[PDB]
């Protein structure tokens, strides 16, 4: 089992902390959803290769430009997250998070991940966003942003229902193993 | 971590730590407030435990088993004793507040109503000055510590055997040398998230809502001062590289 390192980046509202929690427990918490994630080493077997994938969050580091890059050394794969119920989080991907990740993690694969895909057809979500002349992110808008920023791939998931969460982390492991 | 504290913080939440008959006596908003305070104390207990792995397992083991050059162990673990002193004292105060709150005849049923004042004390005066001075130094030596560890692991056979030996047990899975350094760096930026969620469920008593509002501002002031006092030290960097920064 080789050791690989994953770091998730994105705005505070993208749901990155919840995604790391639901993956590490293989369960959306039924009693208490933790405010914070410390770290985790997941045992993953992808395509017959065994890997120990260390998981890290950047939540709470968004306003601190000198503390935040301390999470980046020796990273093997970046998960760049946005929320599908938040077009503003997708707008921040190409000129805030992408230049930073490419500077501190050169040649490290980036997977653009659209979180909260369960809210794309949520009526309360559609009514609230319509007030600010907005709508949930379309699948093609996510694919085009991933293509534009030079992402390794584009994926979607829902931490609430667990759909697509395992696939994201198995693909991150595959990306971390590439030359 | 001592067994008494581990058992007290073994449950996933405060609602699962207390007796179900004691839980039933509280309103929904108090259970939500207590679940977040329990998360803050339990993660502080884990943070202090991370600092003890660095001081007792790693640092002390290298001094008593290996023959490294002078100033190498200090370079690997900068400010670990000072950090351990700040957080063991803060953990002591948090656990003492939980202990005083316990019902007579019980070692698990408690409600903490007055956390704000303790947080204002930790993030103001001399203790905030020491946290700022210590994190500003530690975070500025982060990259030098990681590069020194990699050189030692790759070139020293006895150091590599030592690391492989002490990190082999399953309880050390998340706690290698580099993982411990990032766990500590990331700790301070977890406080605003926890304090803000505690504040969200502390409107019942105006004085408590005000004390947590003051505590949140003091934590953010501290983080801004630490962030502004960081410059990565580099072994071998010349003065010219430094003043042309
Ligand atoms: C001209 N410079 C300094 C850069 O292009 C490097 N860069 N890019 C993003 C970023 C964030 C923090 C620090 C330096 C960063």
């Amino acid at each position: 089992a080789i050791r690989k390192k994953l770091v998730i980046v994105g705005d505070g509202a993208c749901g990155k902390t919840c995604l790391l929690i639901v993956f590490s427990k293989d369960q959306f918490p039924e009693v208490y959803v933790p405010t914070v994630f410390e770290n985790y080493v997941a045992d993953i077997e992808v395509d017959g290769k065994q890997v120990e994938l260390a998981l890290w969050d950047t939540a709470g580091q968004e306003d601190y430009d000198r503390l935040r890059p301390l999470s980046y050394p020796d990273t093997d794969v970046i998960l760049m997250c946005f929320s599908i119920d938040s077009p503003d989080s997708l707008e921040n991907i190409p000129e805030k998070w992408t230049p930073e990740v490419k500077h501190f993690c050169p040649n490290v694969p980036i997977i653009l991940v659209g979180n909260k895909k369960d809210l794309r057809n949520d009526e309360h979500t559609r009514r609230e966003l319509a007030k600010m002349k907005q709508e949930p992110v379309k699948p093609e808008e996510g694919r085009d942003m991933a293509n534009r920023i030079g992402a390794f791939g584009y994926m979607e998931c829902s931490a609430k229902t667990k759909d697509g969460v395992r696939e994201v982390f198995e693909m991150a492991t595959r990306a971390a193993l590439q030359a | 971590s001592m067994e008494m504290d581990e058992k007290d913080f073994a449950a996933d939440s405060w609602s699962l730590a207390v007796d179900s008959s004691f839980l039933q006596q509280h309103k929904k908003e108090v259970m939500k407030q207590q679940d977040v305070i329990y998360e803050l104390i339990q993660t502080e207990l884990h943070h202090v435990r991370t600092l003890k792995i660095m001081t007792r397992l790693f640092r002390t083991g290298m001094l008593e088993e290996l023959h490294l050059e002078p100033g190498v162990v200090q370079g690997l673990f900068p400010c670990v004793d000072e950090l351990s002193d700040i957080h063991t004292r803060f953990l002591s105060q948090l656990l003492e507040r939980r202990r005083q709150a316990l019902c007579p005849g019980s070692t698990r049923n408690f409600v903490i109503h007055r956390l704000g004042d303790l947080l204002i004390s930790q993030f103001s005066g001399p203790s905030a000055e020491q946290m700022c001075k210590t994190y500003s130094e530690f975070c500025s030596r982060h990259s030098k510590a990681l590069k020194l560890y990699k050189e030692l692991y790759a070139r020293d056979k006895r150091f590599q055997q030592f690391i492989r030996k002490v990190t082999r047990p399953a309880v050390l899975k998340r706690h290698g040398v580099q993982e411990c350094i990032l766990l500590v760096t990331q700790r301070i930026t977890k406080y605003p998230l926890l304090i803000s969620r505690i504040l969200q469920h502390s409107h019942g008593i105006e004085e408590e809502r005000q004390d947590l509002t003051t505590a949140l501002g003091l934590v953010k002031e501290l983080l801004s001062n630490v962030d502004e006092g960081i410059y990565q030290l580099e072994k071998g960097a010349r003065l010219q590289e430094i003043y042309n920064r």
